[PDB]
Parts: structure tokens; C-alpha cells; sequence
RNA sequence: CCUCAUUGGAUCAGGACAUCCCAAUGGUGUAGAAGCUAUUAAUGGUUCGUUUGCAACGAUUAAAGUCCUACGUGAUCUG
RNA sequence: CUCUUAUCUUUAAUCAGUGAAAUUGACCUUUCAGUGAAGAGGCUGAAAUAUAAUAAUAAGACGAGAAGACCCUAUGGAGCUUA
RNA sequence: CACCAACUUCCUAAACUUAAAUUGGGUUAAUCUAUAACUUUAUAGAUGCAACACUGUUAGUAUGAGUAACAAGAAUUCAAU
RNA sequence: GUAAGUUUAGAUUAUAGCCAAAAGAGGGCUCUUCUGGAACGGAAAAAACCUUUAAUAGUGAAUAAUUAACAAC
RNA sequence: GAGCUACCUAAAAACAAUUUUAUGAAUCAACUCGUCUAUGUGGCAAAAUAGUGAGAAGAUUUUUAGGUAGAGGUGAAAAGCCU
């Protein structure tokens, strides 16, 4: 037919060619990827040093789970696990462009297949140089803290003891009622309630003869936007790039999250002890240890606690 | 019932539109529409409104002189009303009579 | 509840004739290749699988023929000889079913 | 909210659920090509892959022939599972069943249906999908690079 | 309320063939009347080489005689004027003025002109068609070739050599079959008839005979395709 | 009814007054009845009046026809292609006569809603306003606030 | 000569301020602590039971405000 | 009940077939203040405003229904009791 | 030191001066009959003589609505197993 | 200054108003009498207030009423 | 018009098991009835369904045929019943 007819990567390909592209494809996103492993020797931006009221950029992570925590005063602390996973550097804006006072970075982790997506994304970073990422996001930088595009990110860009805010997708819970979703009352079960038991009561009054906008009603829960602020940093596994955050975050496990320094007023200027810029282990300054802990955690393979 | 009743508005509505028309004519020449209607009258002008927005659109030197006459007339009455007791009539003030 | 106004053909001709109503055109349609009749990409062809079933059917009568009741299911493979085959040393002692015609072009 | 629920709601309940796919798995036993709705031979076709693992396990195993003698309900069949088709698919670690999907029941309900059966019965082979032969244009092309990339290092 | 179910009784044959019925033949109380016969009572084999000759032919029916001139009698005692010196030249007049209908499409003129198993071969493939027929010059001039006799009726077989064009349509005024005006020479024989009988019975024409030794017809303009055999999934071909 | 039906605009058929003034009416055909209740007053018409019609309008083609009729009709032909037509039943010689004349003095053009009661070709003598009449020139042509 | 007949609760509450608690102040017959009086402010909050047919109490609280929305709200439910 | 929760079936929702009912002046059917008989999508003045669906809620259209209630009227009835 | 504005009035042509139960008068759609007319008319005589509305009557077709609601246990070699 | 009025003959419908203003009587309301009103303009929307002799065509004109008004030894 | 229902006449039927006794006694089926709640409310049904309940050898229940008729009949009186 002289028609519209639809394609996918694997409708023409022989049984023999089928397995070649998925080696070579998978072999390109090892060369592309070790490419970028070292940033200070590829013409790194300046490096301008940390001044008062500075942001700096974050990070994308993928949540693994969570675990028990102890400190050496006997406190337990449930923690989650954040994997930093293939985080780039991707584009950079000047403060004019982004309209805003501050600049912006954007940000991409947790690289993905090419296979099913569109040729606008994958000019993109072809562009860049990277195999494509399954999620952007944008970082408000201030002009000290500009990072060239290309440049990856890793755990150590954060340490135990500073306070971090992570924003994610929280888990959808479909369409709901008006109970589960915003914790009404409902009806009793018995005594003559007809029909009426997790029903909303009355919308509003009568003599406005309509609804307000904004009325709490059924509707779909969940899938949406949420961060949570004032998040302790316990420990940094350097070698598997793991973030241990206290607390709960939004999302499922394996779910994408952002994390960049906290923005309550308390923590305001914190980010003077940690990498300004980034941390950058091209660098090798100093060969960190494989795994950070903040003072207070009490760390496994120590003795017991005894509160003598 | 809208159709015979809208005989007799449309014949206000068209002019207020002269009325409009003739007043944005008359401000390009700096007067406003009460004098520019006013003083034309004393000088035995009857041109009425549908036809001075003719003058306004169609013919704009001709309306210029209507309003360099009707501004003249203007300046006339001001000296004669100012100058009080007897004082000779203004050039354009002159009115023909008729019998 | 029930309707205050009756609804004009306007406002209704605007509700079935939305476009999230009207039937999608589809873009999986293809042709076999050994038939020449249509088929979906995904879906198996229709005539061709009606030509494997038919003959399935013919050997699925043949085996209750010899079997001559229920529960009489062999403990042995089973294979399928037409005619001017003979079985080999691989098919000794494993029920042979017998088919008159001959072996079809497809079945191996 | 069903999320993480690996299981269809089928029949009547979860007893009828058990039974329906029961009965199925005794007719892909007996006869290894069965017809049925698409929902139904997916749901079914994990049993019929643990099935085959049971009668591998061996005759002499008492868990085997209790599994054995709930699922097959025709008797006969449980020579059959242990003599004929865990032999058959020793060498194989897993995915002892094929399915496909067939074009939609015409029968006025417009069912999707599937075919299930299991590798390396007698019956007339299926009109499998069959990818493109290396003779074709864009698999030459693609074959013209391998040979490159690989006699180049 | 309601009101009842009528069953609310062309349609007749559909109405007892899904009930299904006894239909007894009938007995038709007055014979048909038939003013023509279907085929030709002794159809002529032409001899070969009749054609491409640029009288003997009538020697050959003189000799042929004893099988045809006895059937003449026949003629002559009904009307006693049938005369197959002058015969030909009306012949060409039925055949001429005929085929000249089609062109206005006056059936009604054809029914004077043709008989009972002619009209339906000339007409039938011919609706929602414009047919446009001329009659060229003749080559050579028409001779008696065949004359049998059987309630009575008699046939007087014509040979004629003319050419002739012919240009059919379709409904769109498309060009369907001839060139649209190209004389062609056609040399074909014609069975007229009549029944004697009938007070009010005169020649018309009847049927033609085609010699397998002639040439094939001109092709139609448009490209066909005749399709294979079909075949059900259990088939195959062969 | 003035959205429900036509307009147009004033005009005139061939500029007719400009050079010479020509009458539009060049056709009457009038069908009468010998005897017929209907037709009396328009059989008075043709023994009294359609003479000094026909004479008053040279240009108009005048056609009598009595025949067995039911209604008497007038029917009016003009140069712009315009037919127009009249039931004459029962009208009195002054009715009949009244609408003859009218007939002939109008144009062909069609009796619909007229825009405008005037119309012109050439409306401005001394040119017709836009918005720079009345704007003085600058030195140089200077736009407001540029620097030159 | 006598007379007499809409409103509770549940759910969800929108608003007024003539402010019950929380917050900022003037005065005192304000030593401190408790209070009294007035200005300002509508911010969020303003409990659970018993006997009750309207009240009558118990134990708490920083407080258990006063009113308007056709008992605010019966095509949401109930006495 | 505090204080609700999980599972399964029904229904729901999507696909295929069949196909009602009360209801309906016309509708191209908005919010606020005013006016008004307790009263406004439609009036006055501000304001808001690409267009159509699907699934939900029930504030309003003094939402729709039944032979429901209440007072009064007729020189309209009827049952019952008597002094 | 005024302008604007309700045919209030003037002007061109005309016209002759003010909710509604009820009252006086002038025409007229349709059909039939008398006598005429002859592409549908005239003068008379007649009448079941004119409907945007009676929760009107009959029939038709919408709206609600393709909505509420309705139905066949499974596989196979199919008055079968 | 102006054109109406009485009698004769025939005849129905009507017999519950509404709001403003003025004077009384009962006791804010409620009775009684006197005057006006029933826009298409103005008063915001506006039956009852003010401007308005009937109803006509016109792409003329003059006008009426017209929610506006300019702390004080 | 008493094929429903009220009452009656005639001729017929049904009541297991268990405990008391010697029964308008007890527990509890079949059977008869219809207490309380929910569903349903153009419903499966113009009075039902699902549970829960009352009686269950008697003033019991059921079957067949007959009788009483509107100023009337019937009524363990609810002004009930009489298609
Ligand atoms: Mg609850
Ligand atoms: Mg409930
Ligand atoms: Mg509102
Ligand atoms: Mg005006
Ligand atoms: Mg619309
Ligand atoms: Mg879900
Ligand atoms: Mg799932
Ligand atoms: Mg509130
Ligand atoms: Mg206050
Ligand atoms: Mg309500
Ligand atoms: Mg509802
Ligand atoms: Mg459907
Ligand atoms: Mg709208
Ligand atoms: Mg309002
Ligand atoms: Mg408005
Ligand atoms: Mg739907
Ligand atoms: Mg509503
Ligand atoms: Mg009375
Ligand atoms: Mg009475
Ligand atoms: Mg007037
Ligand atoms: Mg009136
Ligand atoms: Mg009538
Ligand atoms: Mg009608
Ligand atoms: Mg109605
Ligand atoms: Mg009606
Ligand atoms: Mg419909
Ligand atoms: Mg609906
Ligand atoms: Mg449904
Ligand atoms: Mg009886
Ligand atoms: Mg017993
Ligand atoms: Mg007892
Ligand atoms: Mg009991
Ligand atoms: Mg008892
Ligand atoms: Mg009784
Ligand atoms: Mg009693
Ligand atoms: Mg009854
Ligand atoms: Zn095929």
C-alpha cells in the first residue's frame, strides 16, 4: 500500500545481524562513555573559587532501597541507598537565556537503550557525545559553579554531615476515592446508611449555587511531583557511587530522583567545605577512602557499644 | 419587531458616528467639536454634520479652511466679548440679513 | 436526574463525531509472503494457519481411530508417516500414525 | 492498586482459577497444541514451563507425583509427562512452550487468541515468523561492516 | 397497548424457495406462438477458399439443387414470387437499414426487421452502450448460397461481401472496441427466414454463419486478466 | 429582512445619463380575453390608451394579444435582461394604465435593499485623507527621540 | 370566659470579626505572680463522654469564641 | 466505634452483539457585585474566555417523578351517628 | 459660558393626533352549487368555511442514548468424547 | 375661550385594581376623599418618578428630561 | 362476578426424628406463616430476593366440587374481604 507503514530496529534485521547491532551498540556506549573519564585534561572551564551565596550543581540518582542505620548513641536511623548512575553534565545556559538571576545546568542519568526513541533525543547526544539518558533535569548554578557540558558526576560530589533535598515522582495510586486521597471520614457503617459510607458528604453550601475551584474530589493519586527537604548525608560509598539519605523519598525503588544541596535556611552556606565546583577524581589529588561515614554513625567491624 | 426598530436607531447611530468622524477631523487642526460646530454656525455656514465628514475624509484642504474660518470666528468673539463698550464688529462676525 | 432541554443535533453532532470516537486507521497490516493474503505484523497468518490446523485435525482423527477409546494415551513419542514412508532405525518403537496422502510440501 | 500481582483474576474465584488453567494444561499435556484466549494461555503457559521441571525431578520422586497427580486429571497422562516429555527436553534448560498469537476468534465475541504448545511435538510445524534473510539490502550492509570490523582488530 | 405483528406478506420465487414448495407444472391451455426457430435446419458449410476472390459459387447451388431447388417450390407455392435473381439485392436492404437502427437504437424498427433469436443477439450486449455503425461501399454484389425449408418456415442463406465500420461506446462516451472511422472489409453470411404460414409473415433475418476458416476479429482496446484458479487452505495447486 | 435578502449598490445600466438618456423599457406583451369578466378593464386599456402609449414611447415594442385567457398578464422586457410580470385581473383602466407607466420609467435593475443613496466614481478632488495629512515634516526626516 | 403551634445529628465546610486561645501594645487602686480594662490583628486552631429532650453534669484543654450561609449542606445519609 | 485496612465475588471500565425509561419552549447553556417577591447562565456594571470528547462528584437548574402533607372555597359529593 | 440628546417639533413626501374586557364598521383565504370563463377566472347562492398552544386525539419521528440493561463452564478427534 | 349637550331606540361587558403625591380618620400599618401615571428617552437594571399630541419613509435639523456634587476662628 | 379472597357444606389428603407424657405439651424438619435488618424501588416481583425469625397432632395445613351477591354477601371488627 502507498500508505503510512510502521518500523522498529529489529523488523528487517537478520537472526545472525540481530545479535551484531546489539554488540555494537552496547559497544559504542563503552567507547563514548571512557571518552569523558577525565574532564580536567579535555580544556576544563576555569575553576573560580567558592564566594558567599554560591549554587552549585547536583546530581540525578537511581533509589535502590532502603536499611537499618545505628549511631554511637545507640539510635537507629532507617536510611535510603541513592546510586549515582551515569551522570552528565549536559547543557549549560547563560543567566540571560534562562530568564531567571541565576543560571541554569542540566543534568542526565542512568543511561538507556537508543532502540525506541526519537531522532530529536538522540541528535541530542550525538551532539554531546554520550550515549542517550533516561532523565533530565535542570540545577539553578551560580556563574562560579559553571561546569562544562560532558562532565560526570559522581557520590563524592556530596559528604557525610551536610543536608541534601531529593525530588521524585511518588508512587501512583490511580484513580482513588475521597478517603484515601485526602483522609475523609466517611459514614458509619451501620444505624441506616443507605448507600453512603466512603461518599463525600456535601460539596458546598447552597446559596453560591456552585462548586469552588480547588473542592477536594475523586480523582487520580499519586505520580506526582514531590521533594523532601533536610536530608541528612550519613555516608558515600565511593566505589559503587552509593548516598546514604536519612529518612524516606518519594518514588519507587528503581525510581529516578534529583539531589542537590538543601535549600533551608539553616544549611545556607554549607557547600564552603565541599567540592565547589564538583568533585573530580581526574583530579587524584587525594585517593579517597571506599567508604565515608559521618562522625556520629557507628560504623560495622567496630566494638560494640557500651555507653560506659 | 428588531428590523422597524432599528429603522429609526440606525438614523441616531449614524450620527454619532459623523459626530465621532467630525471631531477627530476638527483635533488634527487643534479645535474641539463644540467650538468647531458652534462658530461655523455664526458665520451663516449650514453645512450639517453628514456632509462635513465628507469634507473631512474626501476633501481635507477645503476642511482645513473651515477650520482656519471657524477658529477665526472663535478668536472674534473673545475680542469682542473681552473689549467691553462699543467696539467695531469683527471682519467674520458680519451677519447678511435677509427679508 | 433527568434531561431539562433536549439536546440539538449540533451539540450531539459535535459529541460522535469527536475524533477520540471515529474508528483508527491501522499501520500493522502486511501480506504473507508464501500465501499472498493479508495479515497483522505481530499475528500469525490466518490462511496459512488454517492449512496446519486442517491437516492437524485429519492426524488428531487417525490417532482416536487407532487408540479405539479413552485413557489409552501411549507412554512412547509418537510420529507421523504418509504414505511411501517407512519408518527408520531413529523411529523404532514409537507410535507411528499413518496418513493417506501424500507428505505435504510445508511438513517436514 | 494491583501493582507487583503477578496472577490474572480468572472464573469464579481463586479456586476456579486453578481449575481453569488445570484443565488447560491437561489438554496441552495430551494433545501439545491447544487453542485458547490470549489471557488464558498466558496464564497458563508458567505452569506448563514448571510442569515439565517436575517430571524431570524423576518417577521415584514423591513431590513430582503428588504435583503430578493435582494438575493432570486424566491418569493416563502422568506415564506420559514423565516418560515422554521430560525426556525430550533434558538438554533444554527452560522455555520447553511456544505461544503465539492467532488472529481474533470469529465468533461474535472477537476473542484474542492464542496458540500453545510445546517444543518438539509431532504436529505439523507452525507459520512461524521468520526474519530476513543476510541476502537482503540492509542486512548485506550491515554484514559488509562486521567483516570489516572484525578482520581490523 | 400495542399493536399486532403483521408478518407484512420477484419476491415470490425467494418466498417459497426458503419455505420450499410443491410447483406441479401447468398445463399451458394456449400454446405458445412461436414466429421463429431457434438455429438453422441444415447450417451451410462453407466451402473453403469463399473467401479472397477479388458466379461459380451459384453453379455449386444449382447443382446443390436436388437438396435446395425442391425447397424453392416450397417458397413459391406459399407466395409464388420468391425469385433469387432479385432476393440478394433486398437482402442487403433488411441487413443494411437493420444494423442502421442500432445507431438510433429504434428496437422497435428491429422487431420488423429481425426475428425472435436475432434481436436478442443484437441488442442485449448493447444496453447502456452508443454503438455507431456505417455501411462503406460494397465490394461485390450479394448471392443466394443456401435455401432449406422445414409451421413452415424458410431459410434463404446470403453471402455478402461489404465493409463497414463500427465504433462502440461505453455509458462515459469512452472508446471501448473499433477505430472510429476506418473502413474494414467483411465478408460474412446471413440466414434469413420467414414463415410461410402466416398471412402477415415476411423475410427477416435470422442468424449468421461464421466459417471457422475465417480471420480473427480485432482485438478490444482495454487489457483483461483472467483470473487463476482459487483455491481453499486445504488445496493446493497444481 | 434586510439580513435575510439581497443588497446592492446605487448604479445606473450604461452610464445612462452621461451622454444620452435611453429608455431601459423596450418590451410590453399585454395577453387579454375578448370576453372574460377579468379582462374588461385591460380591453378598455387597448381601445382608449395603448395607442398614445405606444406613440409617447417609440422605443418600446408593444404587443396586443387577444386570446382565450384566464388572467390578463403584462409582461415587461428591458435592455439589462430584467423581465418582469403583472397579473392584470380585474384592474380598472386607471390601475392598468398607473402601472404601465411605471413599468416604463424604471431600469431593469432589481428592486432590492440600496446600500448607499449616492454613489460616486470620483470622490476626492483634492485627495482623500491618510494619516500623514496633517503631520508637519521634521529636519532631516528625523524619527522621534533618534540621535542622527 | 378560655387559648396555642420546624429542628438535632453525620459528612464537607465557605465567609464576617462584634477575638475564645495563639501574637503586638496603652492604662491601673500593675512590687513579683495572678488579674482588670482598652486598642490592633481573622492567623491557624477551637476535645471526649454521661444523663438527656432541652438542658443537666463529669474529666480535660493554650482555648473548648459569637454569628452568617433557605436546620449552610435530605437528586450525600440519618433521628 | 477509636480508625480504618487487605483479599475475593458482584457491579464498574474497555472490546463484540442487542437495546429501554422518566424527561425535553428554544438554547450559540460562564464568574462576581447590584436589582428583584427569601429569588438571575440570560437584566445593570465590571470580569473571564481556542475548540470538542472520556471517566468522576452532586452546589445549582425554587432538578425530575407518585393519587403526598397543610389551610381555605363550592348554595360539589359520600360514609357514619342521632335527640 | 457651550456641546451632546426622545420623528417632542421643524424639514422633503405624506399623515390629521394616546393598558383592554367589550362595542360599530370595511375587506378576505378555502370548497361546493347556479350561469359563465378555459393554464385556473367573474357575479351571485351556500358551508363540517381558516389553529404556534386545551398535561387535546391519532400517527410519525427525535431527545435522554448507542446510554441503563440483557447472554453461552473448559479442551479436543466436536443429539461426539 | 370654545364644540359639544339633552331626549328616543338597541346593547353587552364590567362590579377584586396597581404605585406615587396631598388632607384627614382610626390606631408603622389600615380605612376614606383629591390629583397623576402605564416610553421606544432619563433616573444604573427601573409597569406606577421626570421628559413626551397619534404613525410613516429619509445617510437632514433644532430641542426636552437627564446620579451627581465641590476641614470651616 | 365467590377459579382471588371471607365464611360455610360434602368428599378426600399430609405430619419424619427426639423428649414428654397422654398434651390447642417440648426441641426441630417437611409444610404454614411473615418478626427484624439489608438489597430492590419501571425491580426477578404492580409487594420479590437474601438472611434472620413464629407455629409445626392442631382453633393445623392442603386438595377437589358446591353455597352465600352489592339497598347485598362474609367478618375470632381490621369499617377486613367480595378477581
Ligand atoms: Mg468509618
Ligand atoms: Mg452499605
Ligand atoms: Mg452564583
Ligand atoms: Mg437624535
Ligand atoms: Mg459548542
Ligand atoms: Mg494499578
Ligand atoms: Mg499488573
Ligand atoms: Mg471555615
Ligand atoms: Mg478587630
Ligand atoms: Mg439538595
Ligand atoms: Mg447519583
Ligand atoms: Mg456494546
Ligand atoms: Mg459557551
Ligand atoms: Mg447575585
Ligand atoms: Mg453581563
Ligand atoms: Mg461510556
Ligand atoms: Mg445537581
Ligand atoms: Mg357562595
Ligand atoms: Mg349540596
Ligand atoms: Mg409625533
Ligand atoms: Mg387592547
Ligand atoms: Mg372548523
Ligand atoms: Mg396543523
Ligand atoms: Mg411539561
Ligand atoms: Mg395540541
Ligand atoms: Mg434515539
Ligand atoms: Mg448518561
Ligand atoms: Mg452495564
Ligand atoms: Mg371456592
Ligand atoms: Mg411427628
Ligand atoms: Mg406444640
Ligand atoms: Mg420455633
Ligand atoms: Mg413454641
Ligand atoms: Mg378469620
Ligand atoms: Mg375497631
Ligand atoms: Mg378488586
Ligand atoms: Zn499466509
Amino acid at each position: 500500500l502507498h500508505s503510512k507503514s510502521s518500523t522498529w530496529w529489529d523488523e528487517h534485521l537478520s537472526e545472525e545481524n540481530l545479535s551484531f547491532v546489539k554488540q555494537l551498540v552496547s559497544d559504542e556506549n563503552k567507547t563514548q562513555l571512557t571518552s569523558k573519564l577525565n574532564p580536567l585534561k579535555d580544556e576544563p572551564w576555569p575553576l573560580h573559587p567558592w564566594e558567599p551565596g554560591s549554587f552549585r550543581v547536583g546530581l540525578i540518582a537511581l533509589k535502590l532501597g532502603m536499611m537499618p542505620l545505628w549511631t554511637k548513641d545507640g539510635q537507629k536511623h532507617a536510611v535510603t541507598l541513592l546510586q549515582v548512575q551515569d551522570c552528565h553534565v549536559l547543557k549549560y545556559t547563560p543567566k540571560e537565556d534562562h530568564n531567571g538571576k541565576i543560571a541554569a545546568l542540566t543534568v542526565g542519568g542512568k543511561t538507556v537503550s537508543r532502540f525506541y526513541k526519537p531522532d530529536s533525543r538522540l541528535e541530542f547526544y550525538r551532539d554531546l557525545g554520550l550515549p542517550p539518558k533516561q532523565i533530565h533535569k535542570i540545577f539553578h548554578v551560580t556563574d562560579n559553579a559553571v561546569i562544562k557540558p560532558g562532565t560526570p558526576l559522581y557520590a563524592a560530589h556530596f559528604r557525610p554531615g551536610q543536608y541534601v533535598d531529593v525530588t521524585a515522582k511518588t508512587i501512583g495510586k490511580g484513580f482513588q476515592g475521597v478517603m484515601k486521597r485526602w483522609g475523609f471520614k466517611g459514614q458509619p457503617a451501620s444505624h441506616g446508611q443507605t448507600k453512603t459510607h466512603r461518599r463525600p458528604g456535601a460539596i458546598s453550601t447552597g446559596d453560591i449555587a456552585r462548586v469552588w475551584p480547588g473542592t477536594k474530589m475523586p480523582g487520580r493519586m499519586g505520580n506526582q511531583n514531590r521533594t523532601v527537604y533536610g536530608l541528612k548525608v550519613w555516608r558515600v560509598n565511593t566505589k559503587h557511587n552509593i548516598i546514604y539519605v536519612n529518612g524516606s523519598v518519594p518514588g519507587h525503588k528503581n525510581c529516578l530522583v534529583k539531589i542537590k544541596d538543601s535549600t533551608l535556611p539553616a544549611y545556607k552556606d554549607s557547600c564552603k567545605n565541599l567540592p565547589f565546583p564538583t568533585y573530580f577524581p581526574d583530579g587524584d589529588e587525594e585517593e579517597l577512602p571506599e567508604d565515608l561515614f559521618d562522625e556520629s554513625v557507628w560504623q560495622p567491624s567496630e566494638p560494640s557499644i557500651t555507653f560506659a | 419587531v428588531k428590523c422597524t426598530k432599528a429603522r429609526r436607531l440606525k438614523k441616531r447611530n449614524l450620527r454619532t458616528l459623523w459626530i465621532n468622524r467630525i471631531t477627530a477631523a476638527s483635533q488634527e487642526h487643534g479645535l474641539k467639536y463644540p467650538a468647531f460646530i458652534v462658530n461655523l454656525i455664526k458665520c451663516q455656514v449650514e453645512l450639517n454634520r453628514k456632509v462635513l465628514v465628507d469634507l473631512a475624509i474626501y476633501e481635507p484642504k477645503t476642511f482645513k479652511s473651515l477650520a482656519a474660518l471657524a477658529k477665526r470666528r472663535q478668536q472674534e468673539g473673545f475680542a469682542a466679548a473681552l473689549g467691553d463698550g462699543k467696539e467695531p464688529e469683527g471682519i467674520f462676525s458680519r451677519v447678511v440679513q435677509y427679508h | 436526574a433527568a434531561p431539562k432541554n433536549r439536546r440539538t443535533i449540533e451539540v450531539n453532532r459535535c459529541r460522535r463525531r469527536n475524533p477520540q470516537k471515529l474508528i483508527k486507521i491501522k499501520n500493522n497490516i502486511d501480506i504473507c509472503p508464501e500465501c499472498g493474503h493479508l495479515k497483522q505484523k505481530h499475528v500469525l497468518c490466518g490462511y496459512c494457519y488454517e492449512k496446519v490446523r486442517q491437516e492437524t485435525t485429519k492426524i488428531r482423527q487417525q490417532i482416536g481411530a487407532q487408540e479405539g477409546g479413552p485413557f489409552r494415551a501411549p507412554s512412547v513419542e509418537t510420529m507421523v508417516l504418509y504414505t511411501g514412508e517407512k519408518p527408520s532405525e531413529k523411529d523404532q518403537g514409537k507410535r507411528i500414525v499413518e496418513r493417506n496422502i501424500k507428505r505435504p510440501s510445508w511438513f517436514t | 492498586i494491583s501493582h507487583g500481582r503477578v496472577y490474572r483474576r480468572l472464573g469464579l474465584g481463586p479456586e476456579s482459577r486453578i481449575h481453569l488453567l488445570r484443565n488447560l494444561l491437561t489438554g496441552l499435556v495430551r494433545h501439545e497444541r491447544i487453542e485458547a484466549t490470549w489471557a488464558r494461555a498466558d496464564e497458563m503457559r508458567g505452569y506448563a514451563e514448571k510442569l515439565i521441571d517436575y517430571g524431570k525431578l524423576g518417577d521415584t520422586n514423591e513431590r513430582a507425583m503428588r504435583m503430578a497427580d493435582f494438575w493432570l486429571t486424566e491418569k493416563d497422562l502422568i506415564p506420559k509427562l514423565f516418560k515422554v516429555l521430560a525426556p525430550r527436553f533434558q538438554g533444554q534448560n527452560g522455555n520447553y512452550t511456544r505461544m503465539l498469537q492467532i488472529p481474533n476468534r470469529k465468533e461474535q465475541d472477537r476473542a484474542k487468541m492464542a496458540v500453545i504448545e510445546y517444543k518438539g511435538n509431532y504436529l505439523p510445524p507452525l507459520p512461524l515468523p521468520h526474519r530476513d534473510s543476510n541476502l537482503t539490502l540492509l542486512n548485506q550492509l550491515l554484514l559488509g561492516l562486521q567483516q570489516d570490523l572484525h578482520h581490523n582488530q | 397497548r400495542f399493536r399486532p405483528p403483521t408478518p407484512e406478506p420477484k419476491e415470490f420465487l425467494e418466498y417459497a424457495r426458503k419455505a420450499g414448495l410443491v410447483i406441479p407444472q401447468e398445463r399451458l391451455e394456449r400454446p405458445i406462438h412461436l414466429a421463429c426457430t431457434a438455429g438453422i435446419f441444415d447450417p451451410y458449410v462453407p466451402p473453403e477458399g469463399d473467401a479472397r476472390m477479388s458466379l461459380t459459387q451459384r453453379t455449386e447451388r444449382l447443382r446443390k439443387n436436388a437438396a435446395s431447388q425442391l425447397a424453392i417450390r416450397k417458397i413459391r407455392e406459399f407466395d409464388a414470387n420468391f425469385k433469387t435473381k432479385d432476393f440478394p439485392e433486398k437482402a442487403k436492404d433488411i441487413f443494411i437499414e437493420a444494423h442502421l437502427c442500432l445507431n438510433n437504437s429504434d428496437h422497435d424498427r428491429l422487431h420488423t426487421l429481425v426475428t425472435e433469436h436475432c434481436f436478442p443477439d443484437m441488442v442485449w450486449d448493447l444496453k447502456y452502450k452508443t454503438v455507431r455503425w456505417g455501411f462503406v461501399e460494397s465490394l461485390e454484389p450479394a448471392q443466394v448460397v443456401h435455401v432449406r425449408c422445414s409451421n413452415m418456415y424458410g431459410q434463404v442463406t446470403v453471402r455478402l461481401h461489404t465493409r463497414q465500420t463500427l465504433a462502440i461506446y461505453d455509458r462515459f462516451g469512452r472508446l471501448m472496441y473499433g477505430q472510429e472511422d476506418v473502413p474494414k472489409d467483411v465478408l460474412e453470411y446471413v440466414v434469413f427466414e420467414r414463415h410461410l404460414m402466416n398471412p402477415y409473415g415476411s423475410w427477416r433475418m435470422h442468424a449468421k454463419i461464421v466459417p471457422a476458416w475465417a480471420p480473427p476479429k480485432q482485438p478490444i482496446l482495454k487489457t483483461l486478466m483472467i483470473p487463476g484458479p482459487q483455491l481453499k487452505p486445504w488445496e493446493e495447486y497444481e | 429582512t434586510g439580513r435575510g435578502t439581497s443588497s446592492r449598490f446605487l448604479t445606473s445600466v450604461l452610464h445612462n445619463g452621461l451622454g444620452r438618456y435611453v429608455q431601459q423599457l423596450q418590451r410590453l406583451s399585454l395577453s387579454l380575453s375578448r370576453d372574460a369578466p377579468s379582462s374588461r378593464g385591460a380591453r378598455e386599456f387597448v381601445e382608449r390608451e395603448v395607442t398614445d402609449f405606444a406613440r409617447r414611447n417609440p422605443g418600446v415594442v408593444v404587443y396586443v394579444n387577444p386570446r382565450p385567457c384566464a388572467m390578463p398578464r403584462i409582461v415587461a422586457e428591458y435592455l439589462n435582461g430584467a423581465v418582469r410580470e403583472e397579473n392584470v385581473n380585474s384592474k380598472s383602466v386607471e390601475e392598468i394604465k398607473s402601472l404601465v407607466q411605471k413599468l416604463a420609467d424604471q431600469s431593469g435593475l432589481d428592486v432590492i435593499r440600496i446600500r448607499k443613496p449616492f454613489h460616486t466614481d470620483n470622490p476626492s478632488i483634492q485627495g482623500q485623507w491618510h494619516p500623514f495629512t496633517n503631520k508637519r515634516t521634521a529636519l532631516h526626516g528625523l524619527r522621534p527621540r533618534e540621535l542622527r
